[PDB]
């Protein structure tokens, strides 16, 4: 949905295509008729409402430590992540130990705020799968 | 700005899944809502 | 330097975008998929310059 | 265009030529406001058919050029555009007693926009000032009308006399010279109030600036064509007592409407060109 | 630094002195542009080793004196980088017939940055034009050209003839001369046009005020650093005719490749400090 807005209409149908694939676990899937909707408009909305939050309860020295990481180590998943950031010693500016852990705990609440939008209600904790694999034991029911 | 009130509520309702029950929560506290955001912009170096 | 390098050995870079399972890679995981067809079974080899 | 006349001395036709480059520098833009012009008209020493046509071709060339010269809303139209910008921002950040009720206050003044036509103008901000001045009292809370078709008169909030005194009188210098074009961008930040309303008082002065040029511009074309009809009309009786072929020619030309612009400019340019056909109607020396 | 000539009088070199001392003061800022200053170096007159020394301390005191004063384009870019973004946040309120291909061009103009090297400079304005003119007429509506690898023309949209016979005949200038820039044609403001199109319009009115001074800076540059082998190939070979200490003295100041205006830098001091030695190597009188 992100993707649909602010774009082509033709161009969309090259991501839908992409991203309606799913590869997961040695069997492929596809989603039927993922339609735009008022439901993913507020869906939309409260990552979009995250998507902003989050960057001023980030810290100063937290937004710019992944770009000070590199002038020394380096390791594989830094340079993967690296790339996708656009390009672009030194004193700390400010080092406030109970203002930096009040912006961290704010912080976290906006996690929970974005992360819960993919979670859903967990309702199995499987525990021994049957050899068959045609089914499981399951507990936290409802 | 000078002081931020306690609003307690009591609230009986049928929905039980969290996804479905905060979506209807936002459209009766969208006030309260609107006074958080409006809160930060007009306090730098302020975090509620 | 290092797309030379990895060209040259020929070994695939662990994927052109970071699912989940490549911080998995990075926890310690079975990285190399079955071959899709083995008459010979089980291969091992180490090394010792 | 090209004024004529028949009673004029040649020193008092280069009064009136030189009044065209120089009417930009008068103080009081206003021909009435300068009764020594109309003293030159020759009244009660020439015949009356030339003295009250004398006035026709200056109300004419005084009509000419004010609409040749345009109101110079230049770059000052545009800084109306800036300063709302900032109120315009400012109103999605104060909190204040309402929601829905001043969302539409906010949205409306982003709507402002100013008309390809020039007469058009003034509508957008007579309506989007008094939007912006409600929203100043909110962050007062200070009373609102609630009387039923009232609009709420232009104030300026939280203002000393120190400056009034004197804003008027910008407000009316503006007015004595529609020509004139002050940006007057004086100290109007003041440590008083906040952002928001400071922002306000910047900007509700700049609409009153405009309005009163917008005014002004109709307030001598719509007048100048009254006084225009009012003295072709007089004009009618005293041409209509002679029977000729020049004398009921010059009844002709005043058949014309005086309303509107170009029907009020071909009045002149249709008399240029024939001004040597009726001329003998007119006594001289 | 004084600079030396052979046989010229001192009433030619007052003349060129002059030239020099307020060339930026000098309508048409170019050597070719004056044809008489090459009257003034002897020509034919007389000898041609003599002719060539007369020219090259002209090109080398002419390239001087543009490292002296390097135009300043930093102050109009200032004003450049405001009037850059100013346009986007437009475009993010007008709406669009094909909202995904606005930002293509705007995404351009909010990268917008300003690199030290100055070389660059005349492609940064030509992603600047290529964001603005294909914005404009997007509001206007008018098809834009769909022929592959035709990028559009850059130019003032929507003026009277008149007026763009006006405001485009100062660029003409502004190649002829870099530095003395002298804008003061504003009346570009809304009006009659959408006022997303006038920041468009002010914007092409700077761009074509950069590309018109870096392409000239890059031309008259790289012109004189030509010219000035062009001395050297033939004085050489002028020189071989004879083996007289002097006449082989000034080959060994040859001897340098002149590159850029680096050895230019010293080969003009050193030509000028020792120049008494080898002064009568050249027939003179």
């Amino acid at each position: 949905g992100l993707f649909s807005l602010d774009r082509s209409y033709e161009e969309v149908k090259a991501a839908v295509q992409q991203l309606q694939t799913i590869t997961f676990r040695d069997a492929t899937f596809t989603i039927p008729d993922p339609v735009i909707d008022q439901h993913l408009l507020i869906d939309m909305k409260t990552a979009c409402l995250s998507m902003s939050m989050v960057a001023n309860l980030a810290s100063e020295l937290t937004m710019t430590y992944v770009r000070k990481l590199a002038l020394e180590d380096s390791s594989m998943l830094l340079v993967k992540c690296q790339e996708l950031l656009m390009r672009l010693p030194a004193r700390p500016q400010h080092v406030s130990p109970d203002d930096e852990i009040a912006r961290l705990s704010a912080l976290f609440v906006m996690l929970r705020q974005l992360d819960d939008l993919i979670r859903e209600q967990v309702v199995f904790t499987v525990c021994d799968v049957s050899p068959d694999n045609k089914s499981a034991t399951c507990i936290f029911k409802g | 700005g000078p002081e931020t009130r306690p609003g307690i509520y009591v609230l009986t309702s049928s929905i039980a899944h969290w996804q479905t029950l905060v979506d209807v929560a936002r459209g009766k506290f969208a006030r309260e809502r609107c006074s958080f955001v409006n809160r930060r912009i007009t306090r730098p170096r302020q975090i509620p | 330097v290092d797309r030379w390098i990895r060209h040259a050995a020929g070994v695939e870079r662990p994927q052109l975008l970071d699912t989940e399972t490549i911080s998995m890679l990075t926890f310690g995981s079975m990285s190399e998929r079955n071959a899709a067809a083995t008459v010979h079974g089980q291969k091992a080899a180490c090394e010792l310059i | 265009m090209s004024l004529q006349f028949i009673g004029l001395q040649r020193r008092d036709v280069v009064a009136l030529v030189n009044f065209l480059r120089h009417l930009t520098q008068k103080p009081d833009v206003d021909l009435e406001a300068h009764p020594k012009i109309l003293k030159k008209c020759g009244e009660k020493r020439l015949h009356r058919r030339t003295v009250l046509f004398n006035e026709l071709m200056l109300w004419l060339g005084y009509y000419r050029e004010l609409r040749f010269h345009n109101p110079d809303l230049s770059s000052v139209l545009e800084e109306f555009e800036v300063r709302c910008v900032a109120v315009a921002r400012r109103g999605y950040t104060y909190p204040f007693g309402d929601r829905g009720k001043a969302r539409d206050h906010l949205a409306v003044l982003d709507r402002t926009e100013f008309d390809t036509d020039v007469r058009h103008d003034a509508e957008i901000v007579e309506r989007a000032l008094v939007s912006a001045v409600i929203l100043a009292k909110m962050s007062v809370r200070e009373t609102l009308v609630t009387a039923i078709g009232q609009t709420e008169p232009i104030a300026f909030v939280h203002l000393k006399d120190t400056e009034v005194q004197r804003i008027e009188e910008n407000l009316e210098g503006v007015r004595r010279n529609m020509f004139c074009v002050k940006p007057l961008d004086l100290n109007l930040d003041r440590h008083a109030n906040t952002a928001l309303v400071n922002a306000v008082n910047k900007l509700v002065y700049t609409g009153r600036l405009i309005m009163n040029v917008r005014r002004s511009w109709e307030e001598l074309e719509r007048k100048c064509l009254a006084r225009i009809q009012e003295r072709c009309k007089l004009l009618v009786k005293e041409l209509r007592m002679c029977l000729s072929f020049d004398s009921n020619y010059c009844r002709n030309i005043l058949k014309h409407a005086v309303e509107n612009g170009d029907s009020a400019d071909t009045l002149l340019e249709l008399l240029i060109e024939d001004f040597d056909i009726y001329v003998d109607s007119f006594p001289q020396s």
